[PDB]
């Protein structure tokens, strides 16, 4: 199926306490493969996926160098942004950045993106065409104007439509064994009496990958989306994911409800009846 | 300056079975700023063999982290997750429920 | 692989 490579960057200022905390992570779909943490002892980009060790010595040297350059840019920006919003130098502020690319089943470029945020809100993002910018407010406009003159869009486009895709393929191949695998969810249903005349049915999905999944309850074949509780898909810690969805139903009418599980790891969606 | 209180889910990596080692997880998400304190409690007291994933965030820019530690579920031992955050006036505790 | 550098805002 389709695939993506994405990098996430976070810088938190600590005025007077130390350098801003800088954390970066790289992903191929839902699999993290590298990380950098300014508080760590290595001060190098580190591996987080077995297959990334297939890369050579120059890879680690280069990615360490580049990631430190990102850290430096984030450090300057924190200052710049503080000024733009006329904020005090004592407070702690955040800068987040995410960029990457998507490829189809043939592993050819589909889309690219580069987003930047300040204190948890959109600040500026590269639009879908990879040639223009969406500036959140008046502050972002100044950066927009700066980045147009410096032809930043052009740099990002070349990377997003080329380098990003090239490496994503490379990683996809080296990690074929696992990245191109689909772990269909192991599912079951629990029936637990709650009220005196009501029962709760919880639909479980476990040990699946990628994290993308859909659990929907139906009654007599009709979607029931207003008497249910859905949890945020969560990481099992071993590479797989988990999720569950429940609905309170009238005791004795359980046979009317069905849980539908959609996951690319399944030939066809699963229908579960207690 | 926005602020989002953290969502919390306490659970195990594999289906619980007393006597067999597993991994106790505490997944905190949807929070902001990133500064956050998370502890896994065993019978009220905190564990120190605790670890966490690298800081990352969702499309809405809200952060998420996974705190975990190896352990063996028993019938008398009680576990939970203690989370403290700027948006919280009182450290929130979420006991681990085997069926959730 | 990362961008070779990110321009300052």
């Amino acid at each position: 199926g389709s695939h993506s490579m994405r990098y996430f960057f976070t810088s938190v200022s600590r005025p007077g306490r130390g350098e801003p905390r800088f954390i970066a992570v790289g992903y191929v779909d839902d699999t993290q493969f590298v990380r950098f943490d300014s508080d760590a002892a290595s001060q190098r980009m580190e591996p987080r996926a077995p297959w990334i060790e297939q890369e050579g010595p120059e890879y680690w040297d280069g990615e360490t160098r580049k990631v430190k350059a990102h850290s430096q840019t984030h450090r300057v920006d924190l200052g710049t942004l503080r000024g733009y919003y006329n904020q005090s130098e004592a407070g702690s502020h955040t800068v987040q950045r995410m960029y990457g690319c998507d490829v189809g089943s043939d592993w050819r470029f589909l889309r690219g993106y580069h987003q930047y945020a300040y204190d948890g809100k959109d600040y500026i993002a590269l639009k879908e065409d990879l040639r223009s910018w969406t500036a959140a407010d008046m502050a972002a406009q100044t950066t927009k104007h700066k980045w147009e003159a410096a032809h930043v869009a052009e740099q990002l486009r070349a990377y997003l439509e080329g380098t990003c895709v090239e490496w994503l393929r490379r990683y996809l191949e080296n990690g074929k064994e696992t990245l191109q695998r689909t772990d269909a969810p192991k599912t079951h249903m629990t029936h637990h009496a709650v009220s005196d005349h009501e029962a709760t049915l919880r639909c479980w999905a476990l040990s699946f990958y990628p994290a993308e999944i859909t659990l929907t309850w139906q009654r007599d074949g009709e979607d029931q989306t207003q008497d249910t509780e859905l949890v945020e898909t969560r990481p099992a810690g071993d590479g797989t994911f988990q999720k569950w969805a429940a609905v309170v139903v009238p005791s004795g009418q359980e046979q009317r409800y069905t849980c539908h599980v959609q996951h690319e790891g399944l030939p066809k969606p699963l229908t579960l009846r207690w | 300056m926005i602020q989002r209180t953290p969502k919390i889910q306490v659970y195990s990596r594999h289906p619980a079975e007393n006597g067999k080692s597993n991994f106790l997880n505490c997944y905190v998400s949807g929070f902001h700023p990133s500064d956050i304190e998370v502890d896994l409690l065993k019978n009220g007291e905190r564990i120190e063999k605790v670890e966490h994933s690298d800081l990352s965030f969702s499309k809405d820019w809200s952060f998420y982290l996974l705190y975990y530690t190896e352990f063996t579920p028993t019938e008398k031992d009680e576990y939970a997750c203690r989370v403290n955050h700027v948006t919280l006036s009182q450290p929130k505790i979420v006991k681990w429920d085997r069926d959730m | 692989s990362l961008l070779m550098w990110i321009t300052q805002c």
